[PDB]
């Protein structure tokens, strides 16, 4: 099969800027090629066909160009509804694959969050397990760096973390890091410390709670 | 008597896969050597008789049909195939009994900017019967709206162009295609 | 107008066989290629099968042998018969128009189809409690399948809410949290309630989050 790779995988622009997204076919396609638009949580649909025929109802902003192995897909100027997840699709030969996306997120200021140490609550060790969470409220870029520590021992291994989609009020992303203990392994602690790093921290912000209070 | 396969070989124009050409082949002598005897055939498929037994047979009537396709669509000129040349342009029966062959024909039918002569069929609502192919232009309708005669959304044109171009690949390229059925 | 509109997702075992369905409005779905397509949580778009405006059917390599495309003129309907369903297969599911075996320019909004050895179970909720702005939370924990809903107030408090996207646990079971920040003011004033919805198990929780 085909084997279209987009590149790049996020691009990260202003409102009014130019988008120029690349999808390369493992072998040659011709025109047969079509690129799709996904927003989050709803369905995609088809923004352009034969590598350059927008389809019906599409602004002209759209365009496509390309044939054999390399096409682009240009937004000329990008409308705040234009952020969203594009897929490249060929039908050339083979099974019809798709590309692997190309997501254009929104780009802004640097934000650095608020950050937030919730500890578990007392019906919750009432069942055996206990759920230390650390929210990171409204922050740009979306790169961060959660460190879980108890009693100064760093932790690792026994932490999930959770990013939101771009909101569409002030482009930010927030994080919920969850650390799950037994109620056993979580009373022989005292000390539970949320260490975040971030660009728009001088140096990285830490919250704790004491067990015992 | 020489059978007038020089006409439908060497000949200048050849028809649109929905539209095909047959032309029967009667009351002659054929000579098959000068055909498997040839490297422009990048396919030369027989089914139910063997090429070089065939200049030791005779048959009532030869039939010759000729189109032009694309390469990655050679292999539906086949029994027991299916696809959109098959299934809406151009069907063999699973009893056939002839040769079918091909060869590239990119320096002769495809052109800079896009070919558009050669038409292939993309809408029917049925397969077309083994030897049944249809000419027709009306506008297929996919919705519950009648078309009435215009082409417009879920009223579309049966037919497109393969718009042959002499830059793609070997898969994209026309391909001239003959079939030789004995009877 | 036109719309395509799947149904017959859920959870189904490994092993298992399910049966998809999608309705047609304008589009009559005997006279059209109509495909699959579907789409792993967190990963791309992956053609499943086909079946052609004469009856010819065509299908993924991944799923031959196990998936079987049909259609039912006297309903308008397109059918995918899923049998022998793997871990694998659970994606979300589309039915879109095919325009000549080519693109897919007209899509259904999707079918969930889980594929886990997980029994449906309803969500534990817990109050994170905060400790100017503050922020207080509900933590949607132990669930599945997904989806599940989460509200403030009935729906009356939407500014300032983050309910984040699940994780599926090594355990097997979904969680979530859903967070809003709110003036730290209004924590002896007003009062603050997560309304959680599962309706994969029928369960629906309303825990009020307090200092």
């Amino acid at each position: 099969e085909i084997v279209l790779t987009q590149s790049p995988g996020t691009l990260s622009l202003s409102p009014g800027e130019r988008a120029t997204l690349s999808c390369r076919a493992s072998q040659g396609v011709s025109s047969f090629l079509a690129w799709y638009q996904q927003k989050p949580g709803q369905a995609p649909r088809l923004l352009i066909h034969g590598a350059s025929s927008r389809a019906t109802g599409i602004p002209d902003r759209f365009s496509g160009s390309g044939s054999g192995t390399d096409f682009t897909l240009t937004i000329t100027r990008l409308e705040p509804e234009d952020f969203a997840v594009y897929y490249c699709q060929q039908y050339g030969s083979s099974p019809r694959t798709f590309g692997q996306g190309t997501k254009v997120e929104i780009k802004r200021t640097v934000a650095a969050p608020s950050v937030f140490i919730f500890p578990p609550s007392d019906e919750q060790l009432k069942s055996g397990t206990a759920s230390v969470v650390c929210l990171l409220n409204n922050f740009y870029p979306r790169e961060a760096k959660v460190q879980w520590k108890v009693d100064n021992a760093l932790q690792s291994g026994n932490s999930q973390e959770s990013v939101t989609e771009q909101d569409s009020k002030d482009s930010t992303y927030s994080l919920s890091s969850t650390l799950t203990l037994s109620k056993a392994d979580y009373e022989k602690h005292k000390v539970y410390a949320c260490e975040v790093t971030h660009q728009g921290l001088s140096s990285p912000v830490t919250k704790s709670f004491n067990r015992g209070e | 008597n020489l059978c007038p396969f020089g006409e439908v070989f060497n000949a200048t124009r050849f028809a649109s896969v929905y539209a095909w050409n047959r032309k029967r082949i009667s009351n002659c002598v054929a000579d098959y050597s000068v055909l498997y005897n040839s490297a422009s055939f990048s396919t030369f498929k027989c089914y139910g008789v063997s090429p070089t037994k065939l200049n030791d047979l005779c048959f009532t009537n030869v039939y010759a049909d000729s189109f032009v396709i694309r390469g990655d669509e050679v292999r539906q000129i086949a029994p027991g195939q299916t696809g959109k040349i098959a299934d809406y342009n151009y069907k063999l029966p699973d009893d056939f009994t002839g040769c079918v062959i091909a060869w590239n024909s990119n320096n002769l039918d495809s052109k800079v900017g896009g070919n558009y002569n050669y038409l292939y069929r993309l809408f029917r609502k049925s397969n077309l019967k083994p030897f049944e192919r249809d000419i027709s232009t009306e506008i297929y309708q996919a919705g519950s709206t009648p078309c009435n005669g215009v082409e417009g959304f879920n009223c579309y044109f049966p037919l497109q162009s393969y718009g042959f171009q002499p830059t793609n690949g070997v898969g994209y390229q026309p391909y001239r295609v003959v079939v030789l059925s004995f009877e | 107008e036109v719309q395509l509109v799947e149904s017959g997702g859920g959870l189904i075992q490994p092993g298992g066989s399910l049966r998809l369905s999608c309705a047609a409005s304008e589009f009559i779905v005997s006279r059209n290629y109509m495909s699959w397509v579907r789409q792993a949580p967190g990963k791309g778009l992956e053609w499943v099968s086909v079946i052609y405006s004469g009856g010819s059917t065509y299908y993924a390599d991944s799923v031959k042998g196990r998936f079987t495309i049909s259609r039912d003129n006297s309903k308008n309907t397109l059918n995918l018969q899923m049998n022998s369903l793997r871990a694998e297969d659970t994606a979300v599911y589309y039915c879109a128009r095919d325009y000549g075996d080519y693109y897919f320019d007209y899509w259904g909004q999707g079918t969930l189809v889980t594929v886990s050895s997980a029994s449906t179970k309803g969500p534990s909720v817990f109050p994170l409690a905060p400790s100017g702005t503050a922020a207080l939370g509900c933590l949607v924990k132990d669930y599945f399948p997904e989806p599940v809903t989460v509200s403030w107030n009935s729906g009356a408090l939407t500014s300032g809410v983050h309910t984040f996207p699940a994780v599926l646990q090594s355990s097997g079971l979904y969680s979530l949290s859903s967070v809003v920040t709110v003036p730290s003011s209004s924590l002896g004033t007003q009062t603050y309630i997560c309304n959680v919805n599962h309706k994969p198990s029928n369960t629906k929780v309303d825990k009020k989050v307090e200092p």
